[PDB]
């Protein structure tokens, strides 16, 4: 048996460290800690509620739009505005297209090297790797000479003894399983996805003015001109360059990515059996269409004890019983007050000590849903839609599933997505079903402008006394995300950020219940404690952010 | 052909000024890690993790002693004695000063590196400070903003290799090509303003005809930068006022992050 | 002792009763009672904020437009909307043209009577009539013809033996002064009145939508629609109609109501020494003019112990001392909660007890500011703005004394000013000064629009969760007037209007301190206890309404 | 001549229907009171005050039995046995059923007399009632509105004059020429109903077109009135609806005074 400690955690975002005991070659305990804080929630605190936005926007430039647009929901929320609805339709477009970027180097720069041996690509005959994907993708882009040319980058690369970012990996590992020809292939499609990621980002950048940290949010709707006819705003030369963005990412997002999903769970299928971090999930509706805040195209829900047949749906962002069970404890945490505290009444108070493994060990605080530790993220977010019924999830599902079915001549039930692979693919359904987002949405503003709405703003009112709570929620990337803002004296009085890596990366709570990451290493085998990739390949799965998680 | 390396490190970051390089196109990120440069250490693309990359960096900083750019994003925090940001178990302020001492040339990329940012603002809970405050002794090429546009960087680093020094710099160790002149002194939008043609509110009239931002806050008056020309993402016609908001001043040290958005700039 | 009640008090608006305590034909003592109570701040309750104007604007039908925008005023003032300048500019010509109606009317309609023996006019000789007024007047319509045909009127009248509303009047009255060819002077007067006060209910209708009761304000504004070039909305024609008749005003405001005001004066010189109902006065500024609810064209302030050199300007709206010096008592009024409230705190609890000389005997509140007894409108208008050097106000009052002057060989001296005829020459001098209101903001309106600004309502949110309070000051023809607003979980929880009548009218309040109607009848001469004509013209000299008193 | 005498009486009322005959036309208020009628009593504009004026009712009562026209502004309050509006020393309902005795014809001049109105809306604190319901042995003609148009009353009054009997009067004792349709059925504004203009807000560019106010919450199509055709004060193009704002529905019992000024009407 032994202790080891993974510091730092790379290919995330921000500053993690895993601590795990390892037991007769299994982890039997672990730690996740987050360990650097700026206090964003106190350094937005005092100011007019309208500039919360583009301060909170900067606690994560990895999920950049999410916290502009809980912030503006949440002081629409405090204020009681109804957002016009092309106000939403923008909104709706740069968080579609933020989150297919995000996922997409989320599966390919961030987590593909947990599971790919760029060394064992250099063995690959290329036109036996074509030959692999026939039948299995339409994708135009899987060429033996395609493969050919990239195989000869990494040749070059180690030729030049430089492997920089590349070296001492986990080359020749026994936890890696790929043959040498989908080594290359995979590594042939991340940098095919850099191109998709780019395209995403253009059709942000053209509504919010650069990304990341768009620039086009206001309390009340966005800045934004809808003017068909107006020289240097929005008009129809514009929202034509938009679409010609949007039309780009399909067919990386259906022939690229759906397919190398399905691909490394038919190499990796005990990675189905592992890697559970909660028995309750949360996710919340996303992409309003209404001209009142509501009328979301993806449904939220909670899931309790993984009975997806008796969930809870929510369909509101204002619903009191999701509003309510919402507290965050900093027992285990480098803050002062550790009772649990509902975040219009919380507390960021630091407190640091140093490490205790029973006492405080992160700058994350613990968050609970009515006292129970719960997972959010692409995990949750699917396995609502699933309980919801939604036709397009379980669609896109069982297409990943049928490529699976094919390779393997095995199925996949609904109990294997409560693991490390079953996280990766609810991502992937994520991304594929958001490329119909885009479309709806491009549509529907056209659609609008035609009928003579050009409206974008509601200038707000503040009024100068009183004491005024909101609450901004949106289904980030990384899951549920909320913004708590309490306006007095028409200023900020509170800001609490309760954040999707929050959640999934809290350490042990007031109860001493263990968070998400933590619980998901538990039975992790690991062949090399002084190489355990096995622990970086779960905790990968959850898309870690840590600015975002500590704030 | 052996490519000069770059060490990054990342302090109280948010990690939008390495997502810039995802934006980029001359280079793109991976003709960067190609063939521009050998990125010998970055924890956002590192196939390694902890004790394997803790020896890559020791490893580069010992091979590439005094040839290495050193680059920095976030803001360091030394409030009780550097904790409040802790790598592999050691302020992340040590291991910037160690990485400085062979390094050849150091930036500090975005504004919280530059002069502290967003992470300093306010009540500056963690005692936020700028790179060149830890490193008082050495030269600091400040490339700020929210994140800038990545060529600002690229660009900065290109001149360093291909030219064997750095691009010349303002008074704030500023490049000249990318911050050399105010916003509001290279803006699109000025015609307006000297018409006094504003729009007041957004959805306005005078706003849905592109004109000047001054009333709703626009800080171009006193931020250097080059948001009005190089623009963003290389589409064209992209910038924040460009889409319809005001400058915040992100750029520039005492406007973004302390002023409200709506606050009025003043004009010289 | 003998012990009178007069009940009715006919010529006001509304439900009144004086009693009077009289000794050897001289007053010693008056009770004011308001004798009809709606519970007006009752139904108002409950409601969106929104809604509140419409309602309590039906508080008054004589001083229509008034409550009105004190109530959007109010609620503007709880949410911090500031309003549109060309929303300011349209309110403010309403309350001028309006309130140029009600100076008129309450002269020639409801006061004249008091002062005018129209059997007298029958000995008239209209020729020295109109010889009369030679260098004293330069209007059209003195002439003997003019003249003639009015005494023609009255004989016709007479000849049928139907008085009507002229019948039993106080004909021969020994308080009746005036020689024949005056009193057919004023009754020629009093018709053509009607027509001036028509002309100016002209004005306000095109911009209200009708009158009485107006129907164009908002919280945030306006709902007339700026378009120059727009069929059936607010185009230039519409304004240039309106100029059409706040043109028409001038000529028999300065040449007629002006010039009689001066004349009642010279003939009546013993009512500059009765009539003073108190020794502190408040009026608040009007006319706002910037985008920000202030820079008023007339100023207000507060006057204590009749010392205009060490006065109090009040430059704003939101003034924290006038806020938080006004209070009511129900101590002697038929109300349950005795004790001075401030009207935020207010209570408006019906305990109807019947009449009692020492408890309580009105419907009407008793107002205080820090405690003191004020009186409100005319005078008050008039000394605050000789106590703020406004040169127009000075210059005004100065031509009334030099008519005056001509006729007696006598000045006025500001001490003369505290009485009944100064009340009436202060409700004169601000009529007068109406009229240059109104070219002024129809001048800036034209300008304003001609630089492109149609802007007229900013939206108002109102957020549904918190408690905050708005408070809406107006200086109205009988002068302060404020209504006070308190907004709880979206709907308003109190409501208080504390109205100018109510300042005046008020019973004896928690200090058993006499308000101004009953102060300003200590000391009347009753020549004639069954027809007290006297202290009907000092209370007239007031303008009460108890529909606004009492509300 | 002589001139048919009329007794008008306030109960609860604000005096805006009186204040209405100032701004008539035809006849102006001065050959109203000098050549139509003879006003016998009337205390906005009464000479006589106090025991002279009542001495003038109780005159004009006994002269003028069975001959007068009655009218009445203002609601009549019945909680707490009469005594939230009294006059010398009388509940107004007593004074009001005494001289309903004698008279010829009974009118409830505005929405307070004719239903209740604004005195009787929320929770009705004096219990408050119409004219009619005071009155339930006489056929009192309700001339509502808050106030009416004046010549809806003094058409009325001219048509009892001239031709000896009230006008023609629907289920409600409306006079047909002033109430018998909806607004919204001769609405000049129904065109763009029909093609779906509307107003949004006020100040938005369908309002500056004088598009339809239905999703302003206009009352129109469930108010009887006249007040699109007759509209107001005589100018011409002056009513609610032209200026800019909906219709309130102050004619109408269960609209004005009870639905919100943006609660959306039912359409028939
Ligand atoms: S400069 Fe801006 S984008 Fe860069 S680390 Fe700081 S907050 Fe993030
Ligand atoms: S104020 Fe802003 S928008 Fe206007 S000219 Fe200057 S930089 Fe451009
Ligand atoms: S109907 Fe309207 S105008 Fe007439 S008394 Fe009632 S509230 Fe006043
Ligand atoms: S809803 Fe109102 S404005 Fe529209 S047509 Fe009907 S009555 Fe006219
Ligand atoms: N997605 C994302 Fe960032 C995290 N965790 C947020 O919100
Ligand atoms: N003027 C007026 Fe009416 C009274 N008193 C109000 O306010
Ligand atoms: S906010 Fe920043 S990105 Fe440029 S436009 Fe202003 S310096
Ligand atoms: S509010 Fe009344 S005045 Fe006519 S327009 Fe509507 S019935
Ligand atoms: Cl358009
Ligand atoms: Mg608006
Ligand atoms: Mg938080
Ligand atoms: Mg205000
Ligand atoms: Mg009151
Ligand atoms: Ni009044």
């Amino acid at each position: 048996s032994q202790r080891i400690t993974i510091d730092p955690v790379t290919r995330i975002e921000g500053h993690l460290r895993i601590d795990c005991e390892i037991e007769n070659g299994v982890v039997s305990k672990a730690w996740a800690s987050g360990t650097m804080w700026r206090g964003m929630e106190e350094i937005v605190k005092n100011r007019d509620p309208r500039d919360a936005w583009m301060i909170v926007q900067r606690i994560c430039g990895v999920c950049t739009t999410t916290h502009a647009l809980s912030s503006v929901r949440a002081a629409e929320s405090a204020l009681n505005i109804d957002v016009p609805v092309n106000a939403q339709y923008i909104r709706n477009i740069i968080l579609a297209a933020h989150t297919t970027h995000d996922h997409i180097v989320h599966f390919y720069q961030l987590s593909a090297l947990d599971w790919v041996d760029i060394t064992s690509a250099l063995q690959a005959d290329p036109t036996k790797a074509s030959e692999m994907l026939k039948g299995v993708s339409t994708w135009h882009l899987n060429s033996p000479e395609e493969f050919t040319k990239v195989q000869n980058k990494i040749k070059d690369l180690v030729a030049s003894g430089q492997l920089g970012i590349f070296a001492n990996g986990y080359w020749g590992h026994p936890a890696m399983k790929l043959p040498p020809e989908v080594n290359l292939i995979a590594v042939a499609h991340y940098l095919q996805a850099l191109e998709c990621q780019r395209d995403a980002n253009r059709v942000v950048a053209l509504l919010g003015g650069k990304t990341p940290h768009i620039q086009n949010l206001a309390v009340g709707g966005v800045a934004n001109p809808i003017n068909l006819d107006g020289l240097g705003v929005l008009n129809l030369e514009r929202l034509m360059y938009i679409k010609s963005f949007i039309d780009k990412l399909s067919d990386f997002v259906e022939q690229v990515y759906k397919v190398d999903t399905a691909v490394i769970a038919a190499f990796y299928p005990e990675w189905l059996t592992r890697g559970k971090g909660a028995v309750n999930y949360l996710s919340v509706p996303e992409f309003p269409t209404d001209s009142k805040n509501g009328s979301f195209l993806f449904p939220g829900g909670y899931i309790e004890n993984a009975d997806l047949s008796s969930y809870r749906p929510i369909t509101s962002h204002s619903d009191e019983y999701l509003i309510k069970g919402i507290q965050e404890s900093a027992k285990h945490s480098w803050y002062k007050d550790e009772a649990p505290q509902a975040p219009w009444e919380g507390t960021t108070i630091p407190a640091y000590d140093g490490w205790s493994d029973d006492g405080k060990y992160s700058w994350v605080k613990s968050p609970t849903f009515y006292g129970k530790t719960v997972e959010v993220g692409p995990l949750a977010n699917m396995l609502v839609k699933l309980a919801a019924g939604r036709e397009s999830t379980q669609n896109k599902l069982n297409e990943i599933v049928a490529i699976y079915q094919k390779l393997t001549g095995n199925t996949l039930e609904v109990a294997q997505l409560h693991s490390t692979l079953g996280r990766i693919i609810g991502r992937t359904v994520h991304c594929c079903e958001l490329q119909d987002i885009l479309q709806n949405q491009y549509s529907a503003l056209i659609t609008n402008i035609g009928k003579g709405d050009h409206t974008t703003f509601v200038k707000p009112n503040i009024p100068a006394t009183g004491e005024f709570k909101g609450v901004g929620f949106l289904e980030a990337p990384k899951g549920m995300l909320s913004h708590w803002m309490v306006i007095k004296d028409g200023i900020i009085s509170n800001y609490q950020a309760v954040v999707p890596s929050t959640w999934n990366s809290g350490p042990r709570n007031f109860n001493d219940d263990v968070g998400p990451y933590e619980q998901s290493l538990v039975g992790t085998p690991v062949a090399d404690p002084n190489k355990p990739l096995e622990v970086v390949r779960t905790i990968h799965s959850f898309d870690p952010c840590m600015a975002c998680a500590v704030h | 052909p052996q490519r000069p390396p770059v060490i990054w490190i990342g302090a109280q970051e948010c990690t939008g000024c390495t997502e810039s390089l995802l934006r980029a196109t001359h280079p793109t990120v991976e003709n960067l890690v190609l063939e521009t440069i050998s990125l010998e250490y970055h924890e956002v693309l590192s196939a390694a993790f902890g004790h394997q990359v803790e020896e890559n960096k020791h490893n580069a900083l010992e091979k590439y002693k005094g040839q290495y750019v050193l680059v920095v994003d976030g803001s360091i925090p030394l409030k009780d004695n550097g904790i409040y940001c802790m790598v592999a178990g050691e302020p992340i302020v040590d291991h910037i000063r160690k990485a400085a001492e062979g390094a050849a040339a150091i930036i500090a990329i975005g504004s919280c590196s530059a002069w502290g940012g967003v992470a300093a603002a306010g009540v500056n809970p963690t005692g936020a400070v700028s790179l060149q405050e830890v490193l008082p002794g050495k030269t600091v090429i400040n490339i700020p903003g929210c994140p800038p546009n990545p060529h600002n960087f690229l660009a900065t680093v290109a001149h360093i290799i291909t030219y064997g020094k750095p691009p010349k710099l303002d008074d704030k160790n500023r490049p000249t090509f990318a911050y050399g002149r105010l916003i509001h002194e290279h803006c699109e939008r000025r015609p307006h303003f000297d018409a006094g043609r504003f729009a007041k509110e957004f959805g306005d009239e005078g706003h849905r005809e592109g004109w000047c931002l001054y009333h709703l806050g626009c800080k171009g008056p006193e931020t250097y930068g080059n948001c009005s020309t190089l623009q963003f993402c290389d589409v064209g016609g992209v910038w924040p006022v460009a889409i319809g908001h005001p400058c915040y001043g992100c750029n520039e040290e005492g406007i973004g992050f302390h002023k409200g958005i709506h606050q009025l700039a003043n004009v010289e």
